[PDB]
């Protein structure tokens, strides 16, 4: 995608500041929670009934963790999304068939999360910035659905 | 909200499709796998080669779930909530994919109803599939 | 976008019946019909207060008219829209204030009309092709917003 | 549909906003203007730079009836029943934009609550704000 420079230098520095491990972990438990059909691809997982249940359950803790790092991996190829990201696009498609609506959702409660977490440093700029890498990120994961 | 206008048209434009149902219902899946592609992701277990029994049959199963909504357009949440239950609990469908079968379903009707697909028709059909869409999925969270 | 060369074909072929004048008087007065709140930039035009009125009023007839003779234009250049419809997006953008949800409702209605004006001759692998040039079409619109 | 319990989290968040709903509204409309450039069609008679007294009018006004919308939560339609006849004929706003404003309220939330906005809690908040958005176009058509 193409972002300014002083918004790519936005994405940048807040990300530095980022535990990876533990904002997997609720980006993922928070989407589950939130909204509640996107279980369905997680039924394997344990124990998803109440709200204390989905965040507390190391499963989705270790999946979160894993899905954000193939994010972080992303924010250092941001000028090809569609190059990074084409083997798990393919992955996601034929394998484990998830509608890329889902990867919209979990970008928009990544941004409620990266809000919860740095309070007033998320500024309307930075969240911009973030709107357009999670959006970016997104589109190159449904790239190859067919 | 459906008006009555809106009941009275929906009802005679269905009435017309009558016994077709099946065969419209198939094939509106069908737009929909090839123009939105993204919708197949829930139906892997599905043969979605043109013509399947799968298919066909599940045509049929759309379709007279539409006849049941039109039968009680007035009464709809109550009639339809075996199918919002299955929806919201079982196959889970994210919401956004009730929109792009929708709009198969109206050019299919399109394509086969040339004298009763007014203006006004196509408005009152495209209100009446919204609110089954919503009905469908009232019961998500 | 990228059209197969039958797609691009099965595009062209249909499009060689077409009334441009007709089908454009009948797509934009059905979007100010099916979807009421489009109406917003029409009140120049007078009369909309029935379906009947909207769908014999002149000047949505002259504007249906435009409209569709640019997006005919622009099926001869299907390998550059966003070039073809740089000057308009910035225009639609800059002076007219026009929300780019305006163009894909504009494009699944134009659909729905094709359909009904060619009936059994509208396949499936027809629609597809025109799905994908009416979402092509509406990101070319849409790309220089700001 | 709001159960007791999101009626109680959505009454808890909001009453910890309190008299703060008038700068959190302006924020929220300042970080949908920059997050999704294409809603400022609608607003172009305003200045939207940072500070710009217009967007912070805006915002209280935005606030107050998400703060009646709150007292009344069990007779939400009638209580905004002035607000969906000014979107719905006069406005006309597209519907996709009230998920936009929507999804900007809760993340102005989320970074002014650090402790309220729990996981349970954004669910119901975000049920909240769906609510409301169906409530101000149910007169559209
Ligand atoms: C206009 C809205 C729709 C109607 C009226 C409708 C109706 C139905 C009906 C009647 C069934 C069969 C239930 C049974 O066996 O008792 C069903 C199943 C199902 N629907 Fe829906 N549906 C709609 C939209 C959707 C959409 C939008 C999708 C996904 C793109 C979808 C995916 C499914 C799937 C996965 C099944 C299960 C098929 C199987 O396992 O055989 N439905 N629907
Ligand atoms: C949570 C959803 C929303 C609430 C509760 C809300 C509330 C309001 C209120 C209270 C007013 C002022 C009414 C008056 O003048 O008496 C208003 C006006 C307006 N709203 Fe909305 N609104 C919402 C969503 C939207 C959205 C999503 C858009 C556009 C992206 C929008 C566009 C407008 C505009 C254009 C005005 C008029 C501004 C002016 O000329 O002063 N509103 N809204
Ligand atoms: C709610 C659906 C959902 C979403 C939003 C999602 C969003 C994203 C996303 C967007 C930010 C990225 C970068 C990833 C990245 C990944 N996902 Co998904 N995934 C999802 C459901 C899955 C599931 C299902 C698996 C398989 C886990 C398993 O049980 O093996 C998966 C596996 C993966 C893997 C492991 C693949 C392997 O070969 O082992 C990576 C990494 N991903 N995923
Ligand atoms: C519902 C809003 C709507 C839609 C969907 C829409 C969709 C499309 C579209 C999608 C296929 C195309 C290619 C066009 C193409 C055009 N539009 Co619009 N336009 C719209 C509202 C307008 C308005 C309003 C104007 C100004 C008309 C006037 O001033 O007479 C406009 C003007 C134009 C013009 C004239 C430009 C000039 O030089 O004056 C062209 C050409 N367009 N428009």
């Amino acid at each position: 995608v193409h972002l300014t420079p002083e918004e790519k230098s936005a994405v940048t520095a807040l990300w530095g500041k980022v535990n990876v491990d533990e904002v997997g972990g609720e980006a993922l438990g928070r989407l589950l929670v939130v909204y509640p059909w996107t279980q369905r691809f997680f039924e394997s997982f344990g124990d998803l009934s109440t709200p204390d249940a989905v965040m507390g359950n190391p499963k989705v803790k270790a999946h979160g963790k894993k899905v954000l790092g193939a994010f972080s991996d992303g924010l250092a190829h941001l000028d090809n999304l569609k190059g990074t990201f084409a083997t798990l696009s393919e992955l996601h498609c034929d394998k484990l068939h998830v509608d890329p609506e889902n990867f919209r959702l979990l970008g928009n409660v990544l941004v409620c999360v990266l809000a919860h977490h740095f309070g007033k440093e998320f500024t309307p700029p930075v969240q911009a910035a973030y709107q357009k890498v999670v959006a970016g990120v997104a589109n190159a994961l449904a790239h190859k659905y067919h | 909200v459906l008006s009555p206008a809106d009941k009275t048209n929906v009802k005679a434009a269905w009435g017309k499709v009558g016994a077709h149902a099946g065969e419209y219902g198939a094939e509106a899946l069908e737009r929909m796998f090839l123009s939105f592609p993204t919708t197949k992701t829930y139906f892997p277990h599905f043969d979605l080669s043109h013509g399947s029994a799968q298919v066909k049959g599940h045509g049929k199963k759309v379709a007279d779930a539409l006849t049941n909504a039109v039968a009680h357009v007035d009464d709809m949440p109550n009639a339809l909530s075996a199918l919002s239950d299955l929806h919201a609990h079982k196959l889970r469908v994210d919401p956004v994919n009730f929109k792009l079968l929708s709009h198969c379903l109206l050019v299919t009707l399109a394509a086969h109803l040339p004298a009763e697909f007014t203006p006004a028709v196509h408005a009152s059909l495209d209100k009446f599939l919204a609110s089954v869409s919503t009905v469908l999925t009232s019961k998500y969270r």
